[PDB]
């Protein structure tokens, strides 16, 4: 009875490229992609255009060494953003760039001429290009009390999940799929109704974010408490969704060692594109139709149920690490900056960016 | 307006207020910055 899923995955690994680099460089197409629509070259004037809109935090790069306009709205990702610039500033040539820290992106696809913008989540329906979150080192959401200075560093975070992992094997794991979140994305909604009905077959349940106003906020339920993503691991199915773009919760909870439900497969992050349905994690359809059916196919073929997780934990174990973050933004800038036709000059005002 | 409180910019169980094309964390005494992030 699961012979379509089972020929799909079949399908799906028969078409997977592995990747075998030990650095980046399995994510060099989502540069190319992203870069497409800039190979005609960026222009002083297109520059001074994005900056003019304000579609992101103005950052400049001259001698190896980093130049910001004096606003931004989020101090915190400003800083996670320069953390790494600052680590490969040094090999970096002369470029400047707007890079925006909020959670949307900036360029959709019907605007002509395109714009270059740096954002940290898009749909295919952007120009917008894609750069390691911010939250890979600080400034990502501040869940109170687990994360009370904003969820970050992606090396320390990797090794708690690691530890948590080891003591939450497969077989120990717990067969109610999980899920705690904000309503940040109404496309979350059936899966918590669905756990309303159906305790025993989704544990999913509305947790409070900062802009909480009434029970509309959690679909007329008092708010869940928050709970750490390293006690996620003890449940073998875990859901990710959208947000309001992509989500941070994603990577980790393939560390988790557990199967991801990925819901939909419009939103990205820079290494998404690498990440295989069938191969990695289980796609689930946008509007959950098929997810009753999916939890019982898994539930039916554990072996390969386990056998995807197994597959999704290594890909991040080994080509997610903290050293790709890296060695992206270092390629991604490098690769960027050849497409800018004309010579950066320091803006009078900008603050170097130290250390 | 986006609502930038949704994504939990303020550290240390401060307030998030959504303000015209702007937000401001409302610190729990201690607490200064942007984010509430500096303690005092
Ligand atoms: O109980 C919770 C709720 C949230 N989070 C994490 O906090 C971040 C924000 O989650 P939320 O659902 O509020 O927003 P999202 O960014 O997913 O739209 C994500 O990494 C979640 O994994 C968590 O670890 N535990
Ligand atoms: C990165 O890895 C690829 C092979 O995976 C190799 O061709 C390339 O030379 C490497 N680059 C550096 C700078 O190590
Ligand atoms: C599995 O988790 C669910 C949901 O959290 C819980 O209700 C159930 O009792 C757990 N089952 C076992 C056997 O621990
Ligand atoms: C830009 O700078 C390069 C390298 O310093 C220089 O050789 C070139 O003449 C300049 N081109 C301009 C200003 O158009
Ligand atoms: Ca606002």
């Amino acid at each position: 009875k699961w012979k379509v899923f089972i020929d799909q995955i079949n399908r799906s690994l028969e078409n997977y490229e592995p990747c075998s680099s030990q650095n980046c460089s399995c994510y060099h197409g989502v540069i190319e992609e992203d870069l497409t629509p800039f190979r005609g070259g960026i222009s002083r004037k297109m520059m001074a255009e994005v900056v003019r809109r304000k579609l992101g935090t103005h950052y400049q790069i001259t001698k190896n060494r980093l130049y910001r306009e004096n606003d931004c709205m989020f101090p915190s990702r400003c800083s996670g953003v320069e953390h790494f610039i600052l680590e490969v500033i040094g090999r970096l040539p002369d470029m400047e760039m707007v890079i925006n820290v909020r959670d949307y992106p900036q360029v959709p696809k019907w605007m002509e001429p395109a714009i270059p913008v740096f954002s940290f989540s898009k749909t295919s329906e952007y120009h917008d290009i894609m750069y390691p979150a911010w939250t890979f080192w600080e400034g990502g959401p501040a869940v109170w009390p687990i994360y009370p200075t904003g969820l970050g560093r992606w090396d320390l975070f990797r090794e708690d999940l690691v530890r948590s992992a080891a003591q939450w094997p497969w077989k120990k794991k717990n067969s109610t799929a999980y899920f705690r979140g904000s309503r940040t994305s109404p496309e979350r909604d059936p899966l918590i109704l669905l756990s309303r009905k159906n305790p025993k077959l989704v544990d999913a349940e509305y947790t409070k974010n900062q802009a909480w106003k009434s029970m509309k906020d959690t679909l007329g339920k008092p708010a869940a408490k928050d709970v750490h993503l390293v006690d996620h691991c003890k449940y073998k199915y875990l859901f990710n969704f959208r947000g309001v773009a992509a989500s941070f919760r994603f990577k980790h909870l393939f560390l988790c060692g557990s199967l991801v439900f990925h819901v939909g497969d419009e939103w990205l992050e820079f290494f998404y594109p690498q990440l295989k349905p069938w191969v990695h994690y289980i796609p689930v359809k946008t509007d959950l139709s098929n997810v009753q059916e999916l939890l019982q196919f898994v539930k039916a073929n554990d072996d390969v149920a386990q056998e995807i997780a197994e597959r999704g934990s290594q890909f991040i174990r080994n080509h997610l690490q903290m050293d790709d973050i890296t060695c992206y933004w270092e390629n991604l800038l490098s690769e960027y900056s050849k497409f800018l036709s004309y010579n950066v000059t320091r803006r009078k005002g900008y603050d170097q960016i130290i250390p | 307006d986006v609502n930038e409180c949704v994504t939990n910019p303020c550290q240390n169980d401060a307030t998030c207020l959504d303000q015209i094309g702007e937000f401001q964390c409302i610190c729990m005494p201690g607490y200064e910055g942007v984010h509430c992030e500096v303690n005092t």
